[PDB]
């Protein structure tokens, strides 16, 4: 089964610049090569079929080329909209086979997180346990440490973080940690800190509250 | 304005069976070879099966051969996937797509529908309020949201003020509680001043358990 293989795998480019992605065939595929774009979470969009041939109503910056076993899709002016995975797909012999995707991320300028903190809510407490939410909003780039503390105690019990998809507008990400402890324990402690390290910050940042 | 519209997803017992439709509005369905394509999470695209315009010719991936049947109703304008004997690895988003003339790339795609193959049961979400607070506020802008624990399966939907408020919003990816349930936050940054005048309602909608719920978020 002609097994397809997409070259870079990830790609971070600043908007404005040219983007170049590869699709290598395990044996010759000739001209028969589709290219798809998948923004999240929606339906893959055909961009290019036959390697050379741009689908209707697709913007001109997208083009594809190559032939035989080496193929390249090209975004002449990367642009903030274009953050997605790009799949190439094979169709020379049966069965139909796809690439792995190259995720394309839009490198923008340093943006520091505005950090907020949300205590538990009473109602939640009524039913057994307590979540303390820590929001990090609108930063770039994506790496961010977040530790929790409880009366200055370093926790390793127990948060779960989650980050959003790059904004198509301003290319920034948001994150949210959730310290989760039983109501029993929440009452055992006086101060609730979350501390954030991020490249766009000169030094780290705490957000706390008491009770 | 050509679109395929899938529906028929959700939770299935292992060993069971389930079917989905890719109803298609914009074009002359009846002449188009159609096909079904799934994608397990943390993996990519895999064809599942293909059907002739004829309706009379089908082909099948070797994972699903003899177990799944692709099929169409031209007069009803609809594509079906009757899946039998499901396994936890069948968990995936299923898209159906239509075949482009000359032929074998996929012209047009539906949005996807997630089938979660687990013998765990549906549990409706609990919606709690992330109140806007002196400690949730920054300048002329203020952060609020709804926290959504604990639910199973993986798809929930949150909109603000019934879709009236759509930006400032970020509604985060769920995380799989050590429980084996899920939890997510949704969050909108709104104009400081409005905290008093305007009123914010998040509308959570989880279909697997018909659990629908609003939550008036209010400051303090």
């Amino acid at each position: 089964d002609i097994q397809m293989t997409q070259s870079p795998g990830t790609l971070s480019l600043s908007p404005g610049e040219r983007a170049t992605l590869s699709c290598r065939a395990s044996q010759s595929v000739s001209s028969y090569l589709a290219w798809y774009q998948q923004k999240p979470g929606q339906a893959p969009r055909l961009l290019i079929y036959d390697a050379s041939n741009r689908a209707t109503g697709i913007p001109a910056r997208f083009s594809g080329s190559g032939s035989g076993t080496e193929f390249t899709l090209t975004i002449s002016s990367l642009q903030s909209e274009d953050f997605a995975v790009y799949y190439c797909q094979q169709y020379d012999k049966w069965p139909l086979t796809f690439g792995g995707g190259t995720k394309v991320e839009i490198k923008r300028t340093v943006a520091a997180p505005s950090v907020f903190i949300f205590p538990p809510s009473d109602e939640q407490l009524k039913s057994g346990t307590a979540s303390v939410v820590c929001l990090l909003n609108n930063f770039y780039p994506r790496e961010a440490k977040v530790q929790w503390k409880v009366d200055n105690a370093l926790q390793s019990g127990n948060s779960q973080e989650s980050v959003t998809e790059q904004d198509s507008k301003d290319s920034t990400y948001s994150l949210s940690s959730t310290l989760t402890l039983s109501k029993a324990d929440y009452e055992k402690h006086k101060v609730y800190a979350c501390e954030v390290t991020h490249q766009g910050l000169s030094s780290p940042v705490t957000k706390s509250f008491n009770r | 304005e050509v679109q395929l519209l899938e529906s028929g997803g959700g939770l299935v017992q292992p060993g069971g069976s389930l079917r989905l439709s890719c109803a298609a509005s914009g074009f002359t369905f009846s002449i188009y070879p159609m096909f079904w394509v799934r994608q397990a999470p943390g993996k990519g695209l895999e064809w599942v099966s293909w059907i002739g315009p004829s309706g009379g010719i089908t082909k099948y991936a070797d994972s699903v051969k003899g177990r799944f049947t692709i099929s169409r109703d031209n007069s009803k304008n609809t594509l079906y996937l009757q899946m039998n004997s499901l396994r936890a690895e069948d968990t995936a988003t299923y898209y159906c797509a239509r075949e482009g003339h000359n032929d074998w790339y996929f012209d047009l795609w539906g949005r996807g529908t997630l089938v979660t193959v687990s013998s765990a049961s549906t549990k409706g979400p609990s919606v709690f309020p992330l109140a806007p607070s002196s400690k949730s506020t920054s300048g002329g802008t203020a952060a609020l949201g709804c926290l959504v624990k604990d639910y199973f399966p993986e798809p929930v939907t949150v909109s603000w003020n019934s879709g009236a408020l759509t930006s400032g919003v970020h509604t985060f990816p769920a995380v799989l509680q050590s429980s084996g349930l899920y939890s997510l936050s949704s969050v909108v940054t709104v104009p400081s001043s409005s905290l008093g005048t305007q009123t914010y309602i998040c509308n959570v909608n989880h279909k697997p358990s018909n659990t629908k719920v609003d939550k008036k978020v209010e400051p303090k």
